[PDB]
Parts: structure tokens; C-alpha cells; sequence
DNA sequence: TATCCCCCCTTCGGTGCTTTGCACCGAAGGGGGG
């Protein structure tokens, strides 16, 4: 064994170690001495300190985890917040699509490496644990950890630091050997011949044994496929582990959440996954034991997802000698899919974007949100922003970014004709229309009464006022614009006294959470030319003062 | 010199900021630069026990090929206990605005000779991420004064004064003011002699302790008052929009009166009808136009407040901005126009406008402003690094409400 | 009644201000994989 250095660990200042007794347990689930404890004491992972360590921690045996293997899962829920904080240095999880074409691949596993990495001397006392012996009728003996506990707050960071320190000399001495080290896995690949690669693997094993870490051949995976973090590595292919979707005839909300989660997990390779109808059932919902009915849309969506998943699909590994191309498609209701690839019909990765940013948004903005996401994911996974192949027309994009009040950009894209193509349905007018009808719209509502009036006046003299109930001033403004749009012809000039409504319709939305806005968009797309203008309120400007008195 | 102990303000802990993802070339440049720095001993690798982290970005300054490291210090500067007030950052030359030429020099490399206080070393930690998360982030720690920290010039003040004393001795025709890592050198003399003299100043600094160059002209800077349209025949829509603009201006200038202008709009006419102005209307319009032409009265800088900068997109590559401490007491209203080669990149235009505005604000008042960017946070954080060149970073907030304003166009 | 990571999704009081509703957002929990 080698003397791998320990890391100094302390509690948070001004607060001391916990003392938590153990909940009542069962004789079947426990022992007079938890038989693994004595063996670990002999092995050196645990020592005995009885009189002068008046600290404790909850200890139990797990039956659900690892197929009732009875793992010694000691719970440190209190000491975790009682101890100092740590900065975990790894953020995400490696993706095979970021891997290269390596001729020889071997996966090494380090079993119980946490219990092999030593713990700091001072902090050993704070991890004291005791267990009752028989039916909680005997006290038992109090022990204390000598190595890294399983599930302690600093354990992952400390183990990663120790393991990268161990692996540093070997990586330095061999630059051609690639070694992915995530948590408790060790993917090792190379461009060497198979025999020489296995020889290097044996040198790696002997090096780790010199450092006290062993890689048992029980978990040492020799030949492909190599199960890696739930993926199936092949010489020229990768695939997620085969998925077993719930085929239950009845569907609870818990089962629906399981379905959508497994569908999201399968979405990174299977194209065309949609979960919007299965999440509209999740919003609001009900008690988890309530048998949730399935809408026709939801069941059609599930059938389509099943027919997608009934065939196998696979990705390909990265090749730095080529370029990355991503094509975006539109799936309606605010759903988008992309197929990042390098050569046609062999896609490195796949995914979906279905978020709704804002109560009022349209196709162009959501496509910009999709490209801006794909960008940051591609940066994370490859370090290069891909070339986009968008459905938006170049003229439409130019118009949008030149006339929009924000700063928007898309890195580099070529227009691809794949319907439904993103296009702007309606445009407003910059100059008043010659020979159009002018409407002065105003709506006044008292919040203390939850009533109000909405209507308009016109230069040609026609007037209208409708009473309102259970609506706010904003609503009244939107309804006033709605009446002005409805009662007018294909060309109309509307004067409004509401910056809120003027900004909402000016943002040029296509879909909204408000039926008022949806109806307004339908009227506007039906119309041919529409102009909007804003005047101050209570300014005595023309018939606006009169209509204000009418709707007050 | 000796290390001056640095402590935080009472009751609040050090920085904890995540690291934004970087591209392949930026990561490679960062790795090479940090390897060289560690070999020189300027940084030391650190373990997991440090719970502090600040983001680091890689940039490439203009007219160069070498990459340059840039570490975001915003949080640490905001947390540090008064190395801008208790230390020599207070005095700002009121005559810096009135100079024909203002040059910007780079003096950040001089800070790498003074070690930092050991009790404060733990706070200046940063992480270098890896592609695809392939390896844990290579953490580090500064062994010397860090570039971009507000207390770094505070520490180096005692040496910078000594270095610059002879230059002010033989040549007291230049006003000198440094903000963080940069030195603003301004001379009121002819531009031809100005460039040759900086070479001597650069030579003097070179031998005692780089070949780039910047140029500003603070004299040719004016506040932009708002102006009403000047038309002979006025339409109903044009009169309504003019009255709206005057109502906007009324919150700023109390002298504006729109009683007669509102009296002119008395019934319902079509938007395209022409309304001829009356005598009283013309008189009121002339008075209001003179009031608007007159520079704003009552605006005074207050050091107890903070500067807030608005930015509006006016279209066709033109932007406007306003620096103020109170929303109706604007200190400087300006305008930016798209430069050649950047007419098709809103992120690039806004990023260069931010640098121009902050440089002007530093030169004028000696306090960088709090930006209010008209952009999405996600796309800004994604693409603002590819175009940034300054070695300092302001604090910006985002806005998603439309401005709707033609008041500044 | 195990820890910590990425991810998806909906629900929430909390501030801007665009007012006292409304738009917007970050902090949690409910799942998926480690
Ligand atoms: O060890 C591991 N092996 C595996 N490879 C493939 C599938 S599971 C998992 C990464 C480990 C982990 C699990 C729970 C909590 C913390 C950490």
C-alpha cells in the first residue's frame, strides 16, 4: 500500500459534533454486532474508541438498495450541515458523443474506493456510531470511522482529489492513453493494438495496487459492450441501456411522471419524443393514488412514443476532423427537436426543447431560445458551437432582428425548407393608413367593485360601451382593442390609451396564455393592415376625454 | 513590499460563483497560461477543502495574437472591506474631462511582484473546467496580487506613486489617473508629440520595472438634449405624438406647457387629417423648443449614490444611453453608431457600446456605472466573451420590458 | 429516515413597476440517469 495523503477537514466554527441516538430496529434486520463491522475493524477501516468520544450518528441497514444487499448506509443528515462546506469541482456527467475513435477500449471499476481512501485524524471522532445488539435490549459498542464514510458530505470531492492525484503520474507518462475518471468508473481507451493495450491496463492495475487501490476482475469488463453510466459502448456505436416503459393499463400520476422521466432520458438518442400532453396532465393533477384518466391526445402521444422506441437507435462518437451540424425542426405547441450530426444520417446526438419563456412569445423568439440552448450544450459537450440549419427564412430573420428592440444573434446557419416553417403572421404599421377608420378605445374598471366598462368611439360617429364583470383595467384595455379590431374592416387605425396593451400587441406574439390575446392575434392575422398609437391619459386629447367619461 | 492584511466586511462570507463553460481554444490557452504561471510560482494548485471559486474567462486583446487570462472579481470586489475608500482611490482629477487626448496604458503586469496576504489567499480561488467534464476542474490559487481586484491597486499605490514621481517632476504637463489595472494618461498638447512622449513614459516604466495603444478625446463629448420636430404642416397623429413626447419631457423640464397643444386636440378627427397650428400654439411650441434646447439645470454628481446606465436600441445599428443617479436627473445622454464590420451583430455592437460607455464614465467621474442591458441573460452570458476586450468588468442588470422610447431618437 | 452531480418538470412567494395586476424569475420538490 502507498501513503496517500489525507485532506484537512473541520466543522463550521462555533458549533460542535452531533449526538443522535438510533431509532428502534428489528432483530432480523440487525445483529448483536453488525457482522461486517468486526471484519472491517480487522481490515483497518474502523477502530474502537469508547470512553472519550461522546458523539453518535444514526446507523441503519438498507433493504431496498442494491437488491437487499444490506449496505451499511450510515446517515449523516445532521453532521452534513454541522460540518464545514466543500466545493465540488465536477459539474456534469461525461457524454459518449464527446468520445473519440479509440481502437482499444477497457473499462475499469474501483470497488469500495471510498473505504480505501483514508480520513483525517481529527475528524474521525465526529463519525462515531453505535448499534443496539438484540431487539434494542442491549446497548452494543460505539465505533468510529478510520476511512472515508459512504455518503458523507466531503467524501466525493475528497475521493476525486485523491484519485486524480494517484492517476496524475500515469497520465503524464502516457499521453496517448485516454482515461475518463467519473466517480467510481474508469474508462480507459487507446489507439494501440489490443495486446499492448491490455498490457498497459495491467500496468495500470499494478500501479493502483502499489497505491493500494484494487480493480477486481469481477467488475473489470474485458470485451464489448461496455456498460458505462447506463450507456452501451461499442467499437463504432453507442446506445442507452434498453428501456422498459411502463405498459400498465391503468395510469396513476406517479406512473405518468415515471413515463415522462424515462422518455426524457431516452430523448437524447430517440428522435421525436413529445411529453407536453403528458405534462399538461401533471399540472394541477391530484393525489398520487388517484387513477388519472388519459386524454386522447395523451394516449396518441404515448402510442407514438412507443412506436418510436420499439426500434433501436444509436449514436456515433465524435470525430475532431469534421464539423458539427445541427438541424432544428418545429413540432407545434412550442416543441422543437434537433439532430446534431457530422455526416448525413449518422447523428452524434439528439434532443428536444419545449420550454415556454414568457406569457407572450412567438416562433421566432422560441427558435432563438432553442439555438441559444443547443449552443451552450454543444459547448459543454464538445467545445465547439455547431453550424445550424434552421427553417426560418433569411429575410424573416433579418426583419425580426433589425426591427426588434432587443439584441439577438444566431452564430451561423443555412435556411432549410422543412415545414412548418417559422414565419411572422402579422405586422403592424409605422405610418397611419390613408383612408382608414379611427377608433379611440378606453376601459375604466374599479378594483374594489370588480366591474367596469369597455368600448370605443369613432370619427365616423359610431359608439359602443359594454359592461364588464370580474375583470381588471388591463383586461378592459385588451377587450377595448378587441372590439375595435372586430368592428372594423381589413384596414384600421386604432388609438389606445394603455402602454401595457400597446407593448403586448407590439411584441408581435403568436401564442399566449390569455384567450383575450389569442383572439386578438386571430383578428390581427385576419386583418390586412393595422396601426396602433398611444396617447396620454386624462390629457383632454380629442374624443379620448369623452370616451374616458363614457367608460368611467 | 510587506503584505497588508485584508479582511472582509463583518457578517458575510467569501465568494462562491460557478464557472461558465468555455470553448476548446479558450480552455487550451487557459491551461498553457496557468501552467506557465505556476512554473513561475505566480499560482499554486489547491485542493477541495477551499469552498471559494470565481469564474475565469480567456480573451484576446485587439492587435495581438497571444491570449490573455481574465478572472471575474466582481463578487470579491463587492465583498472586500473598503480598499477603495480607506485606500488611495478617492482622488479623481476634475480636469481629466478637459483634455484633448486621453491615452490608456496597461500596467497590470507590475502587480505580479507583490505577494498577497496569506489569510486572504484562500478567497482568490478559480477553476479551469474541462471539455465534456472529462476531468475535474483544475483548481488554482494566486500567489501574488491578482489582476482585476479592487484592493490590488490599493496595495500597489505606494509603489506606483514612487515610480511616477520623477515623470511628474520633469513633465507636469500631463494629468495621470489609474483605474485598476489600467493607466489613463492625458495630455493637453499636440497629438504628434503626445504619441512620442508616451514612448518615453513607456520606456521609463520598462527599464524601472506593452507596445499597444489607446486614444480618447474627452473634450469632443457633449450631452444630448431632446429636440421637438420642426414641421410647417402638422397632422393629427404627428400632433398627438408630439404631445406625448412633451408629456415625457415634462417630468424632466418643469417649464414645458402643453395646455394649448392639448386644446388643439378637442374632438375626434382621423389620424391623417392636417391641423394648422394657431398663434398661441406656435408661441408655446417656440418656448418649449427653447426650454428643450437649454441644457438641463439642477444636475449634480453625488458620490454617495451609484451610477446607473440605460441602453436603448434605436435600430439600424444605432444605440443611445443615459448615465444617472436619479431617474429624472440624467448626467450624460449620448449616442452610439455601428462601426464598420459590426453592422450585422447586435451582441458585438452592445458589447462594444458597453466598453465605450464604461470607459467614458471612468474618464469623467472615476466610477464605473451599473449597466441595464437590453438583452437576454442567457445569450449575453453565452456570447459576451467572444467580443470583450477590457480588463475590467462592470455590474449589469437585465431588462425584458420593451423601452418603447423614441424620446432619444 | 443515505450522500452529492447533471437533467426534466410544476409550484411558489418574492420583487420590477410594466402597478397593487402582471410579467418575470430563482428557489425548492417531484420524477429520469448517475
Ligand atoms: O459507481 C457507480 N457505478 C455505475 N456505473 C454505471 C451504472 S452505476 C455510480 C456513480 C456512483 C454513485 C451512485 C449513487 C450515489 C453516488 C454515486
Amino acid at each position: 500500500i502507498s501513503p496517500i495523503e489525507t485532506v484537512p477537514v473541520k466543522l463550521k466554527p462555533g458549533m460542535d459534533g452531533p449526538k443522535v441516538k438510533q431509532w428502534p430496529l428489528t432483530e432480523e434486520k440487525i445483529k448483536a454486532l453488525v457482522e461486517i463491522c468486526t471484519e472491517m475493524e480487522k481490515e483497518g477501516k474502523i477502530s474502537k474508541i469508547g470512553p472519550e468520544n461522546p458523539y453518535n450518528t444514526p446507523v441503519f441497514a438498507i433493504k431496498k438498495k442494491d437488491s437487499t444487499k444490506w449496505r451499511k448506509l450510515v446517515d449523516f443528515r445532521e453532521l452534513n450541515k454541522r460540518t464545514q462546506d466543500f466545493w465540488e469541482v465536477q459539474l456534469g456527467i461525461p457524454h459518449p458523443a464527446g468520445l473519440k475513435k479509440k481502437k482499444s477500449v477497457t473499462v475499469l471499476d474501483v470497488g469500495d474506493a471510498y473505504f480505501s481512501v483514508p480520513l483525517d485524524e481529527d475528524f474521525r471522532k465526529y463519525t462515531a456510531f453505535t448499534i443496539p445488539s438484540i431487539n434494542n435490549e442491549t446497548p452494543g459498542i460505539r465505533y468510529q470511522y478510520n476511512v472515508l464514510p459512504q455518503g458523507w458530505k466531503g467524501s466525493p470531492a475528497i475521493f476525486q482529489s485523491s484519485m486524480t492525484k494517484i492517476l496524475e503520474p500515469f497520465k503524464k507518462q502516457n499521453p496517448d492513453i485516454v482515461i475518463y475518471q467519473y466517480m467510481d468508473d474508469l474508462y480507459v481507451g487507446s489507439d494501440l493494438e489490443i495486446g499492448q493495450h491490455r498490457t498497459k491496463i495491467e500496468e495500470l492495475r499494478q500501479h493502483l495496487l502499489r497505491w493500494g487501490l484494487t480493480t477486481p476482475d469481477k467488475k473489470h469488463q474485458k470485451e464489448p459492450p461496455f456498460l458505462w453510466m447506463g450507456y452501451e459502448l461499442h467499437p463504432d456505436k453507442w446506445t442507452v441501456q434498453p428501456i422498459v416503459l411502463p405498459e400498465k393499463d391503468s395510469w396513476t400520476v406517479n406512473d405518468i411522471q415515471k413515463l415522462v422521466g424515462k422518455l426524457n432520458w431516452a430523448s437524447q438518442i430517440y428522435p421525436g419524443i413529445k411529453v407536453r400532453q403528458l405534462s399538461k396532465l401533471l399540472r394541477g393533477t391530484k393525489a398520487l393514488t388517484e387513477v388519472i384518466p388519459l386524454t386522447e391526445e395523451a394516449e396518441l402521444e404515448l402510442a407514438e412514443n412507443r412506436e418510436i422506441l420499439k426500434e433501436p437507435v444509436h449514436g456515433v462518437y465524435y470525430d475532431p476532423s469534421k464539423d458539427l451540424i445541427a438541424e432544428i425542426q418545429k413540432q407545434g405547441q412550442g416543441q422543437w427537436t434537433y439532430q446534431i450530426y457530422q455526416e448525413p444520417f449518422k447523428n452524434l446526438k439528439t434532443g428536444k426543447y419545449a420550454r415556454m419563456r414568457g406569457a407572450h412569445t412567438n416562433d421566432v423568439k422560441q427558435l432563438t431560445e432553442a439555438v441559444q440552448k443547443i449552443t451552450t450544450e454543444s459547448i459543454v459537450i464538445w467545445g465547439k458551437t455547431p453550424k445550424f440549419k434552421l427553417p426560418i427564412q433569411k429575410e424573416t430573420w433579418e426583419t425580426w432582428w433589425t426591427e426588434y428592440w432587443q439584441a439577438t444573434w444566431i452564430p451561423e446557419w443555412e435556411f432549410v425548407n422543412t415545414p412548418p416553417l417559422v414565419k411572422l403572421w402579422y405586422q403592424l404599421e409605422k405610418e397611419p393608413i390613408v383612408g382608414a377608420e379611427t377608433f379611440y378605445v378606453d376601459g375604466a374598471a374599479n378594483r374594489e367593485t370588480k366591474l367596469g366598462k369597455a368600448g370605443y368611439v369613432t370619427n365616423k360617429g359610431r359608439q359602443k360601451v359594454v359592461p364588464l364583470t370580474n375583470t381588471t383595467n388591463q383586461k378592459t384595455e385588451l377587450q377595448a382593442i378587441y372590439l375595435a379590431l372586430q368592428d372594423s374592416g381589413l384596414e384600421v387605425n386604432i388609438v389606445t390609451n394603455s402602454q401595457y396593451a400597446l407593448g403586448i400587441i407590439q411584441a408581435q406574439p403568436d401564442k399566449s396564455e390569455s384567450e383575450l390575446v389569442n383572439q386578438i392575434i386571430e383578428q390581427l392575422i385576419k386583418k390586412e393592415k393595422v396601426y396602433l398609437a398611444w396617447v396620454p391619459a386624462h390629457k383632454g386629447i380629442g374624443g379620448n376625454e369623452q370616451v374616458d367619461k363614457l367608460v368611467s | 513590499i510587506e503584505t497588508v492584511p485584508v479582511k472582509l466586511k463583518p457578517g458575510m462570507d467569501g465568494p462562491k460563483v460557478k464557472q461558465w463553460p468555455l470553448t476548446e481554444e479558450k480552455i487550451k490557452a487557459l491551461v498553457e497560461i496557468c501552467t506557465e504561471m505556476e512554473k513561475e510560482g505566480k499560482i499554486s494548485k489547491i485542493g477541495p477543502e477551499n469552498p471559494y471559486n470565481t469564474p475565469v474567462f480567456a480573451i484576446k486583446k485587439k492587435d495581438s495574437t497571444k491570449w490573455r487570462k481574465l478572472v471575474d472579481f466582481r463578487e470579491l470586489n463587492k465583498r472586500t472591506q473598503d480598499f477603495w475608500e480607506v485606500q488611495l482611490g478617492i482622488p479623481h482629477p476634475a480636469g481629466l474631462k478637459k483634455k484633448k487626448s486621453v491615452t490608456v496604458l496597461d500596467v497590470g503586469d507590475a502587480y505580479f511582484s507583490v505577494p498577497l496576504d496569506e489569510d486572504f489567499r484562500k478567497y482568490t480561488a478559480f477553476t479551469i473546467p474541462s471539455i465534456n467534464n472529462e476531468t475535474p476542474g483544475i483548481r488554482y490559487q494566486y500567489n501574488v496580487l491578482p489582476q482585476g481586484w479592487k484592493g490590488s491597486p490599493a496595495i500597489f499605490q505606494s509603489s506606483m506613486t514612487k515610480i511616477l514621481e520623477p515623470f511628474k517632476k520633469q513633465n507636469p504637463d500631463i494629468v495621470i489617473y489609474q483605474y485598476m489595472d489600467d493607466l489613463y494618461v492625458g495630455s493637453d498638447l499636440e497629438i504628434g508629440q503626445h504619441r512620442t512622449k508616451i514612448e518615453e513614459l513607456r520606456q521609463h516604466l520598462l527599464r524601472w520595472g506593452l507596445w499597444m495603444g489607446y486614444e480618447l478625446h474627452p473634450d469632443k463629448w457633449t450631452v444630448q438634449p431632446i429636440v421637438l420636430p420642426e414641421k410647417d404642416s402638422w397632422t393629427v397623429n404627428d400632433i398627438q405624438k408630439l404631445v406625448g413626447k412633451l408629456n415625457w419631457a415634462s417630468q424632466i423640464y418643469p417649464g414645458i406647457k402643453v395646455r394649448q397643444l392639448s386644446k388643439l386636440l378637442r374632438g375626434t378627427k382621423a389620424l391623417t387629417e392636417v391641423i394648422p397650428l394657431t398663434e398661441e400654439a406656435e408661441l408655446e411650441l417656440a418656448e418649449n423648443r427653447e426650454i428643450l434646447k437649454e441644457p438641463v439645470h439642477g444636475v449634480y454628481y453625488d458620490p454617495s449614490k451609484d451610477l446607473i446606465a440605460e441602453i436603448q436600441k434605436q435600430g439600424q445599428g444605432q444605440w443611445t444611453y443615459q448615465i444617472y443617479q436619479e431617474p429624472f436627473k440624467n448626467l450624460k445622454t449620448g449616442k452610439y453608431a455601428r462601426m464598420r464590420g459590426a453592422h450585422t451583430n447586435d451582441v458585438k455592437q452592445l458589447t462594444e457600446a458597453v466598453q465605450k460607455i464604461t470607459t467614458e464614465s471612468i474618464v469623467i467621474w472615476g466610477k464605473t456605472p451599473k449597466f441595464k442591458l437590453p438583452i437576454q441573460k442567457e445569450t449575453w452570458e453565452t456570447w459576451w466573451t467572444e467580443y470583450w476586450q477590457a480588463t475590467w468588468i462592470p455590474e449589469w442588470e437585465f431588462v425584458n420590458t420593451p423601452p418603447l422610447v423614441k424620446l432619444w431618437y
